[PDB]
């Protein structure tokens, strides 16, 4: 802490120091404005922002973790049902991403990391479906889990 | 963890503060340019709201002398969204307690001679009628 040259600070002061250095780092956020006279997609966009979506976006997500709870193998007799809740779970959030898309923007979505993140999350998510749905190998399961 | 864990704190510039901020700006700028002009710099602190609201009757003064600030910053150039940002946080704060030795002359300094010109134009305006 001396090396740095906080020690001989107060601690006022060196929280006033780290707020300034947080906020050189604060960016604007990357909401478009919602359209007016559009009800298909202005619904659609007070769908994606409401706080209990995002709530349920997150509940669903941790079902879909603990949906893990037991090793994934081809000898496994319960693994179909594992596998099958997981290609629903990976619709839901494939549609809901779609929707993310056609209510926010066509590229103003990807202006958000944590967007492109569950953009590219989806598609792994349907790559593995797919691959599921033509190897059906104990390789497919792990690229699920 | 210092750097960066943030909560709602009684003297200093919270997370909830910043979103608010970001928000405010947001339903002001346009296409995300981050310049603004005069105008839309005093239409957004006109609309800050939450823990940053400003009565009118109570901090009249003072938001004159925010609007006078952002004018000087950049002679009448367009803030750049920090400029604004640093205004709010140097003004929601305990300059005297937070500030280093010669950061804080310099901001009391800026301060002052702020005060004192946005004082003189506001005579001169009522005495030129």
């Amino acid at each position: 802490n001396e090396n740095k040259g906080t020690a001989l600070l107060t601690v006022d002061q060196r929280r006033w120091e780290d707020l300034k250095s947080r906020l050189k780092i604060a960016q604007p956020l990357h909401l478009p404005p919602r359209p007016d006279n559009d009800g298909f997609r202005a619904k659609m966009y007070d769908i994606t922002q409401h706080p209990f979506f995002k709530r349920t976006i997150a509940l669903l997500v941790l079902a879909q973790s603990v949906l893990l709870s037991v090793k994934w193998d081809v000898e496994d007799p319960v693994t179909v049902p594992l596998a099958t809740m997981s290609v629903v779970f990976t619709f839901i959030f494939v549609l809901e991403v779609t929707m993310k898309i056609i209510a926010m923007s066509p590229a103003g979505f990807w202006q958000s990391r944590r967007n492109r993140y569950d953009l590219l999350v989806t598609s792994l998510g349907v790559v593995w479906v797919v691959l599921h749905f033509a190897l059906l190998n104990a390789y497919t399961y792990m690229m699920g889990a | 963890f210092s750097l960066f864990y943030s909560t709602e704190e009684d003297q200093l510039l919270s997370y909830n503060d910043l979103r608010h901020f970001q928000i405010i700006w947001n339903m002001v700028d346009d296409k995300r340019e981050g310049v603004i002009p005069t105008f839309r710099v005093k239409f957004l602190l006109r609309l800050l709201r939450g823990r940053l609201e400003v009565d009118l009757d109570k901090d009249k003064l003072l938001f004159k002398h925010m609007c006078y600030e952002m004018e000087r910053l950049h002679n009448g150039g367009d803030v750049t969204f920090h400029d604004v940002l640093s205004m709010l946080s140097y003004r929601s704060v305990d300059i005297r307690k937070s500030l280093q030795l010669e950061e804080l002359l310099a901001r009391e300094q800026l301060e002052y001679t702020i005060e004192e010109e946005v004082a003189k134009q506001t005579i001169r305006m009522w005495l030129k009628k």
